[PDB]
RNA sequence: AGAACUGGCGAUGCGGGAUGAACCGAACGUAGAGUUAAGGUGCCGGAAUACACGCUCAUCAGAACAAAAGGUGUUAGUUCAUCUAGACAGCCGGACGGUGGCCAUGGAAGUCGGAAUCCGCUAAGGAGUGUGUAACAACUCACCGGCCGAAUGAACUA
RNA sequence: GCAGUCAAGCGGCGACAUUGCUAUCAUACCGAAGCAGAAUUCGGUAAGCGUCUACUGAU
């Protein structure tokens, strides 16, 4: 399962610059192994500083503060295919940061075909008030009394076998 | 035989009794006739007919456009 | 979109250069007629524009916005009103027919001409017309019905200007 | 965008009725006052849409049919050889083919010259038939043939 | 063709790619007990027709090259403008005066030919975008007025 | 091929247009041509007919 770390850095203090820059930055992965290797990879494209030269102080997780809470979070994304890099933002109406993560990917795997190597989080921010939803099918929800049925639906059993056949009543 | 014999015809009996609104039906199918045929080595004539046309097109507007 | 604004400037500036302000209640007529009313003083000037800019312009002024949406003819005037009011009805164009808008013209059952063979005619709808080697070849009238007469250059439709509500630029 | 909800007669299965006429229809309907049937597609796509407007379409036309009807009017004229026409509906003698022709309310109109005039209650079925009588050699030499004139209502 | 370097075969089993020298794991005493790799889990085939996201109906989809384009095919985004002064479309109406703007023609009044496009006014308009005229005329295209009620119009990118 | 107004990208190149000689022949439901009619060619569709393994007779 997907996970945020928070990461800094702090690359080696030359003589008389303790503490330098203070790199603070937020990264999304599954294990803190990841986490560091990603840092470690966002740094060496946003600055020149590289891996032999860094070195990582702590690691903490951040959890959401109200992890049962709706939310339509906005997310900006800059990625990488076939063709030169281009920024992206999208929505998504998620309760977490870590669910709406998890399904961005899943999502860009499905019609961009992305991966974790091409894909780069740059923000993720919640939307405090309803409007700022560009995107209509995340504004679509946010109707009042929303009501919508689930015809069709599917059903499994053990037995291979059945006298029934039941219908998709539902 | 005669100079004009078909324009005379045409200018005493006009045309079809429906002729304007089937010519009409014809040219507003001729959008979903080309998209039909672009999916449909003649392929390779269509395609380089259909560029040659839509560059052609292009150009004629952008050097016109330099009236305004 | 630039053109609103431009209405816009010159109805403020215009609001107060005149003695009144008055509203038409016109808005298909021939251009020709128009221009004509237009030019017919220089003391008044014609005034038009979409009816929610005019709304949106006309608060300006005390009571100004009340009788802006009968506008969207507008008209600035500094003559008096008498004789607006008298010209305006006393003034009459017998201008094209419009749909819905009462002469015996017949089409006659034979051949057609420019003006329907009203007058003594230059030979030349859903209507059961044929061509006969050549020619065209009763019907009646009293939207088609306006389409018809206009095809034939009838012009029955009196139209005059008319004035709905009084304004005072300095009083309201 | 992924769409999730979009809108004497009586609602039920693909089997409809309208008074009278019938027709069978992936929609849904409720008879919420008897004067007005809602129409609803839930998760449906692009081809949904179309289908759901084309419904309401055909459940208009055939009220209209039934509460209106339709009349396609025709007519038929001829230069040289007379066109005959008798009514089953035949058409003979038409530019000296011998090959008389066949085709399956049909009448003659009266004070009209070379009319013929067809109603029916089903918009469809008219219309079937007027193409039909209009589908039975530079193209425009020749002005003769049966063509519609307008396809206006029974209560014109 | 000449030729510098490192790995396998050479002399190399076995598992898998259904089919194989150039591939992946793995190199070897006969055996009992459990877990793996490649490779697999609908059947031939021993193993879940497992969970979640959407994508695609191919008129032979899908399981080393023609790859520059076309689709009013589809699923999602970047840019420029309009946008509650009332989005696009759909309708009704305006769409004008000098004017038959200058030249020959039988004729050309905007649309058979040569070149400028003067310009009043308006909410709005070209000496005209086409149908159309023997020569007129009429509709109309971009441009504007009224009904309508909100997000839309155009090019690219995955 | 030569030089070029040529120009989406783009490290000084560049598909696009233009300027100089040097899977049917008929068999057709279908549309076009300035096809008055026959005739005609064009895009149309179809290869239908035109133009020691194996048994050809057997038990």
């Amino acid at each position: 399962h997907f996970k945020e770390y928070q990461v800094i850095g702090r690359r080696l203090p030359t003589e008389s610059v303790p503490e330098p820059k203070l790199f603070r930055m937020r990264i999304f992965a599954s294990n803190e192994v990841i986490a560091k290797s990603r840092y470690w990879y966002f740094l060496q494209k946003l600055h020149k500083v590289k891996k032999a030269s860094g070195e990582i102080v702590s690691i903490n997780q951040i959890n959401e503060a109200h992890p049962t809470k709706v939310k339509n979070f906005g997310v900006w994304v800059r990625y990488d295919s076939r063709s030169g890099t281009h920024n992206m933002y999208k929505e998504i109406r998620d309760v977490s940061r870590v669910a709406a993560v998890e399904t961005l990917y899943q999502d860009m795997a499905a019609r961009h075909r992305a991966r974790f190597r091409s894909i780069h989080i740059l923000k993720v921010a919640e939307i405090e008030k309803t409007a700022d939803v560009k995107r209509q099918y995340v504004k679509q929800f946010l109707t009042k009394d929303l009501k919508f049925p689930l015809p069709h639906r599917v059903q499994k059993s053990t037995k291979t076998f059945s006298y029934k056949r039941p219908s998709t009543f539902y | 035989p005669q100079n004009d014999y078909i324009e005379r015809h045409i200018k005493q009996h006009g045309k079809r009794l429906d002729h304007e609104e089937r010519k009409r039906k014809r040219e507003a199918r001729e959008s979903h006739k080309i998209s039909e045929r672009a999916q449909k080595w003649k392929g390779k004539q269509f395609a380089k007919k259909r560029y040659a046309e839509k560059v052609s097109m292009r150009k004629k507007i952008k050097a016109h456009e330099q009236s305004k | 979109r630039e053109n609103k604004e431009r209405i816009f400037d010159e109805v403020r500036e215009a609001l107060d250069t005149y003695r009144y302000v008055w509203v038409l209640h016109l808005d298909d007529v021939r251009t020709p007629v128009l221009q004509e009313i237009r030019t017919s003083w220089a003391g008044s000037k014609l005034i038009m524009g979409k009816r929610k800019v005019l709304q949106k312009a006309l608060e300006y002024k005390e009571n100004l916005y009340q009788l802006s949406k009968l506008c969207t003819g507008l008209l600035f005037t500094d003559e008096d009103v008498n004789t607006v009011k008298e010209y305006f009805k006393s003034y009459v164009r017998s201008d094209y027919s419009r749909p819905n808008t009462p002469l015996t013209f017949t089409i006659p059952e034979g051949i057609v001409y420019s003006r329907g063979g009203q007058i003594p005619d230059v030979p030349m709808f859903e209507i059961p017309t044929k061509i006969k080697a050549g020619k065209i070849t009763p019907y009646l009238v009293c939207v088609r019905q306006a389409l018809i007469l206009k095809q034939f250059g009838i012009a029955a439709s009196e139209f005059k200007v008319k004035v709905s509500a009084y304004y005072d630029n300095d009083s309201s | 965008m992924k769409y999730i909800q979009t809108e004497t007669v009586s609602i039920k299965s693909r089997i409809v009725k309208v008074v009278t006429l019938t027709k069978n229809l992936d929609v849904t309907f409720t008879k919420v006052n008897n004067q007005l049937i809602k129409v609803a597609v839930h998760n449906g796509g692009r081809k949904h849409v179309a289908a759901l407007r084309t419904v309401k379409s055909l459940v208009d036309n055939m009220i209209t049919g039934v509460t209106k009807g339709y009349k396609y009017k025709m007519r038929y004229v001829y230069a040289h050889f007379p066109i005959n026409v008798n009514i089953f509906i035949e058409v003979r003698n038409f530019l000296g083919d011998k090959k008389i022709r066949n085709v399956p309310t049909i009448e003659f109109s009266t004070n009209v010259k070379d009319e013929i005039v067809l109603s029916g209650n089903s918009v469809e079925d008219v219309s079937q038939n007027a193409a039909d009588l209009q589908q039975i050699k530079d193209i425009r030499k020749f002005l003769d043939g049966i063509y519609v004139s307008h396809k206006g209502f029974i209560t014109e």
